[PDB]
């Protein structure tokens, strides 16, 4: 399946 | 469809941020109407 959104900033 | 185009809102445990799908850029401010 396609991933998972990118993370988000620190 | 209340943002730009190219963004949406992901939930994540400690709130909401905002990915812009053309570029990858994620961020936690709101990137406008």
């Amino acid at each position: 399946p396609p991933p998972p959104p990118p993370p988000p900033p620190l | 469809s209340d943002l730009p185009a190219g963004w949406m809102r992901v939930q994540d445990t400690s709130g909401t941020y905002y990915w812009h799908i053309p570029t990858g850029t994620t961020q936690w401010e709101p990137p406008g109407r």
